[PDB]
């Protein structure tokens, strides 16, 4: 099994950087490897063929490199919208193999997780079921805890968390996770709160609302 | 353990060869063989001796060195006798001596990337006149006979050049004897 | 120039078959040496290598899995069919096809073969989905503006794409309109085997009750389409 090795697996850097992709082969494929871009929701692009060739059409700043065994992939000036996956690929021997993919972020000074909260629709309730929903807005880095408190008793396990990508317009996350209740289960408590712990903090924020006024 | 394991498993751990890789190897077949004209008419008269010698000398390296129809020739002595007949040559030899070394380790490569081909065109004659691991010195030595008359000047694809030989030596085998 | 578009169902039952279709503008596959190939991409993990063909016929299968593919050509209406035997929730995963260069030949006989080192050119790919769980649309959600929603200079809405199956459904606000400060969260699969997801937007808390704010969802698998205002709590008079 010819096995393709990429590394970093994931690194951050700052437009303007310079940065080198590796990808190691378990044989020798000599030139035949290929570089991809892939931006979230979308194909891989084609970068570089033949190891060393810039495909037509692809900015001059990318640039590959090798033979054999060893490969590398070459962004001169890192821009706002070189921040995606990148895989390669060998052509050499059936089945054509893919590299595992190395992540590329940028750096930016930590952001404040701008929190807020919303009680589930009088429409949903009506369902049979209610969803309360606490947004973490733009923050750095990843790295944040959510955690929810029902009247002070904090809950495992009936909650679920997701991530936007880093925006290239404003380089931070976002987090949204939702509370599931039913409406029986909800309609038997008042206090809802959502305590975020971030580095962009200096204590843990608590963006909650009480379910009389909210 | 019974080679049908032994055989396979070294097989099994072969790749098979891109399109496009197969054709430039085959394509460095001739040109190996082209630079064994030269090398033979030099040294003095014809081919076929140097061609072994020099298959001799990357087949010491070969992942897979048993190949079941193959009339290995080492000739333990041979070797150094015609070995130093060649390293030892004008500057302009040497490089033809590269080339075809080269040739021939696509000749190699080639016949690798084939077995496990010939092995599931054998298996396909399971049960019949002959047994699987004697179907596999026929075929095997069908694949010798593509890689030795192919052509790609001549438009064919490998794979199916290689079918039509591997096919056609179990298919005159079969007639017994 | 090129352009290839898949195409076939978004959930298929599980040891059922999967037919995906490759649709392809700008080449033709009696081009010399010209392939079409089979790339799929499992959730949050990497491309994986599943076929190809060429234009004389001659194919080839990923090991892992050769004997539940089989690969097909009809040169002549510009597409390409992949079919999956015995299909397993393992198999969910977005499908690509793609092109292959052919060699630069001196018109016959290969010189430069280079540009087929590559898979120069993608499809948009198409989310399919394994699974006994049965189609169902989307209930839209409001997430609607109110003071602890509005922290700062600036509000914040927006919508809950509630209990849908498959994947995927889109999120637009304003008909495109509105694309500043817009968040749109993946999918998260819930504990009863439907998925559900957010999607919000910042806007200024001083054009709340004026400016008008709509996110139009949209899920295919469903034929489901939903236009939602979301409009600021009743938490005034
Ligand atoms: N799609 C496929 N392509 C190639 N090989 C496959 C595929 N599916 C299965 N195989 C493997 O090909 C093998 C052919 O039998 P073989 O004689 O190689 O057994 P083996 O590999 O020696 O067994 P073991 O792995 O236990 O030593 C099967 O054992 C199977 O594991």
């Amino acid at each position: 099994a010819l096995q393709l090795t990429q590394s970093p697996s994931s690194l951050s850097a700052s437009v303007g950087d310079r940065i080198t992709i590796t990808c190691r082969a378990s044989q020798g494929v000599t030139s035949a490897l290929a570089w991809y871009r892939q931006k979230p929701g979308s194909p891989p692009q084609l970068l570089i063929y033949d190891a060393s060739s810039l495909e037509s059409g692809v900015p001059s700043r990318f640039s590959g490199s090798g033979s054999g065994t060893e490969f590398t992939l070459t962004i001169s000036t890192l821009r706002p919208e070189d921040f995606a996956t990148y895989y390669c690929q060998q052509l050499h021997f059936y089945p054509h193999t893919f590299g595992g993919g190395t992540r590329v972020d940028v750096r930016r000074t930590v952001a404040a997780p701008s929190v807020f909260i919303f009680p589930p629709s009088d429409e949903q309730l009506k369902s049979g079921t209610a969803s309360v929903v606490c947004l973490l807005n733009n923050f750095y880095p990843r790295e944040a805890k959510v955690q929810w408190k029902v009247d002070n008793a904090l809950q495992s396990g009936n909650s679920q968390e997701s991530v936007t990508e880093q925006d290239s317009k404003d380089s931070t996350y976002s987090l949204s996770s939702t509370l599931t209740l039913s409406k029986a289960d909800y309609e038997k408590h008042k206090v809802y709160a959502c305590e975020v712990t971030h580095q962009g903090l200096s204590s843990p924020v608590t963006k909650s609302f009480n379910r009389g006024e909210c | 353990s019974d080679p049908v394991r032994q055989y396979l498993h070294e097989i099994g751990e072969v790749l098979e060869l891109d399109k496009w890789a197969e054709l430039g190897a085959a394509a460095k077949v001739e040109e190996g063989m082209e630079a064994i004209k030269k090398l033979s008419e030099a040294t003095g008269l014809d081919q076929e001796l140097i061609r072994e010698v020099v298959r001799a000398k990357i087949l010491g390296t070969a992942a897979i060195q048993k190949i079941p129809g193959l009339k290995e020739k080492p000739d333990p002595k041979t070797v150094e006798e015609v070995d130093g007949k060649l390293k030892s040559l004008p500057k302009e030899l040497k490089r033809y001596l590269h080339i075809a070394r080269e040739g021939e380790a696509a000749r190699q490569h080639l016949i690798e990337a084939n077995l496990r081909l010939v092995v599931s065109i054998a298996k396909k004659y399971t049960g019949r006149g002959l047994s699987f691991l004697d179907l596999i010195q026929e075929g095997n030595q069908g694949l010798i006979r593509a890689v030795e008359k192919f052509e790609y000047k001549r438009g064919f694809a490998f794979s199916t050049y290689a079918t039509w030989w591997i096919r056609q030596a179990i298919n005159r085998a079969i007639a017994d004897q | 120039r090129i352009t290839l578009k898949e195409s076939g169902p978004p959930l298929v039952k599980p040891t059922q078959t999967l037919t995906l279709t490759c649709s392809f503008s700008g080449f033709s596959l009696s081009d010399f040496g010209v392939g079409v190939g089979w790339i799929r991409q499992p959730p949050g993990k990497a491309l994986e290598w599943l076929a190809i063909i060429y234009s004389d016929d001659d194919k080839r299968y990923s090991p892992s899995l050769n004997t539940r593919l089989t690969i097909t050509k009809d040169t002549s209406k510009n597409q390409v069919v992949l079919v999956m035997t015995r299909v397993s929730p393992v198999d969910t995963a977005t499908y690509f096809c793609a092109h292959r260069r052919g060699p630069t030949t001196l018109f016959g006989v290969p010189i430069a073969r280079g540009p087929v080192n590559a898979m120069d050119v993608w499809g948009q790919g198409i989310t399919v989905t394994i699974s006994s769980t049965s189609t169902k649309g989307p209930s839209v959600f409001p997430l609607a503006p109110s003071s602890k929603s509005t922290s700062g200079g600036t509000a914040a809405l927006g919508c809950l794409v509630k209990d849908y199956f498959p994947e995927p459904v889109t999120v637009s606000w304003n008909s495109g309109a509105l694309t500043s400060g817009v968040h749109t969260f993946p999918a998260v699969l819930q504990s009863s085997g439907l998925y559900s997801l957010s999607s919000v937007v910042t806007v200024p808390s001083s054009s709340l009750g004026t400016q008008t704010y709509i996110c139009n969802v949209n899920h295919k698998p469903s034929n489901t389409k939903v236009d939602k205002k979301v409009e600021p709590k009743s938490c005034d008079k």
